[PDB]
RNA sequence: CUGUGAAU
């Protein structure tokens, strides 16, 4: 801090602006604190002119402040003041701001503090100029590093949230690339990007405001990404992060058409194996909970009769899953579903059939097995829950 | 990954 | 006998 301002004083904002020492105030813990409160008062036309010039008018100072732990707050304040100042410099300032950020898009996205200037600009700038910010995103392997970056991943999620799909449709096709999808979906942060994109591409209640032409664009982009996801749902469903994406698709009612595809492509004929996986067992749970009835019948038949019992012990698939540290949650799901059906909490009509007689069949199977194994089951918390679930039915 | 080994069973044939 | 996901 300059000595003419000394520790602290009764400083005026015009003093700071006229001194030429704003930069050493904006990077200071106490100085930037004074500026954040000063710019919230009634500024004169010239004081705003000075802030525009000194905070978002010089590229190098704008970059330095945007990447500063404290100065990035001042930049967002001044950007907001500039957007709220409808004078004759309004067009010139927003254009200069877009060019500043676009020229350093990638590095600002990867910066812990500058990525907040990006997100603030994306949601507050006029929609037209914010769209030009998306055009500055990279199209090579730096986009992968952005999607999997601890900071830059929120920039992509912000783009998806506040910018029309026409401007970021290339990200959908970039992520849908099979090689890119593997890296991104298997990342702690890249999996959030992919799930946020899917949610924005879903025709749910948050998208009824779209025009028909925008719905068609949304539908086509969704089909291209769902094709890529379902082409590889086996490695995604077992992955420690990508299993959340497969769960979301299987459990979302507005994505019901992709339920049959996912359940049939990677879940069917693998239920015993996937139910014993730490991550895939959650996907199996969701698949039982939301499967169409005709497909649910096939999943039930696979557990009850899809496997040959062990040739030495006679242990079958239900026995293995029932007492497995992960499979027991799947069997519990099967039992809760059947009890919900026979008691009325779940409807049983589909495709002209009433599957109530089928739910009664599967419940009879699980009740019969829980009865025989009541002593082994009573050792476990999961087993006591299955016994209690059945007793609550009567 | 301190889990018990998977217990796999032979699948019934599909048609 | 309980079992997994974001940066000022």
């Amino acid at each position: 801090l300059p000595t003419w301002s000394l520790m602290r004083s009764r400083l005026s904002l015009s003093e700071v602006l006229d001194s030429g020492d704003l930069m050493k105030f904006a990077v200071d813990k106490t100085g930037c604190q004074f500026l954040e409160k000063a710019v919230k008062g009634s500024l004169t036309s010239y004081q705003k002119f000075q802030l525009f010039e000194q905070v978002i008018g010089r590229k190098d100072d704008f970059l330095k402040l945007s990447t500063n732990i404290f100065g990035n707050y001042l930049v967002q304040s001044v950007i907001g003041i500039s957007l709220a100042t409808n004078d004759d410099g309004y067009t010139k300032r927003q254009e200069k701001l877009k060019n500043f950020i676009s020229s350093q898009m990638t590095d600002m996205c990867l910066d812990k503090f500058a990525c907040r200037v990006i997100q603030s600009s994306l949601q507050n700038m006029d929609l037209s100029l914010a769209c030009k910010l998306v055009q500055a995103l990279p199209r090579d392997a730096r986009l992968i590093a952005i999607c999997v970056d601890q900071n830059a991943n929120h920039v992509i999620q912000k783009v998806v949230a506040v910018i029309p799909l026409k401007n970021w449709e290339f990200i959908v096709d970039f992520v849908a690339t099979p090689e890119h999808l593997r890296q991104i979906c298997s990342d702690k942060y890249g999996c959030r990007v992919v799930q946020t994109i899917i949610e924005k591409l879903t025709a749910d209640s948050m998208n009824v405001d779209l025009t028909s032409a925008a719905q068609n664009l949304r539908e086509r982009a969704l089909q291209r990404l769902m094709t890529s996801v379902t082409n590889r749902c086996q490695e995604l469903a077992t992955n420690e992060y990508a299993n959340y994406i497969i769960q979301h698709i299987v459990s979302n009612d507005d994505l019901a058409v992709y339920r049959e595809c996912i359940i049939e492509k990677c879940l069917m004929r693998n239920l015993l194996s996937l139910s014993q996986e730490k991550f895939a067992s959650h996907v199996v749970e969701k698949a039982f909970l939301h499967a169409p009835l005709e497909l649910l019948a096939e999943m039930m038949d696979e557990i009850f009769d899809g496997y040959i019992p062990h040739p030495d012990t006679g242990k079958d698939a239900l026995d293995i899953m029932m007492f497995h540290q992960f499979g027991n949650y799947v069997v519990q799901c099967m039992l809760t579903i059947c009890c919900d059906a026979v008691s009325g909490r779940r409807q049983t009509k589909e495709g002209g059939y009433d599957h109530a007689i089928s739910f009664q069949d599967w419940l009879k199977k699980l009740h019969s097995r829980v009865t025989k194994e009541r002593h082994r089951l009573s050792r476990f918390s999961s087993g006591k829950k299955m016994i209690e679930t059945l007793a609550n039915l009567r | 990954q301190h889990e018990a080994p998977k217990q796999l069973l032979q699948l019934r044939s599909e048609i």
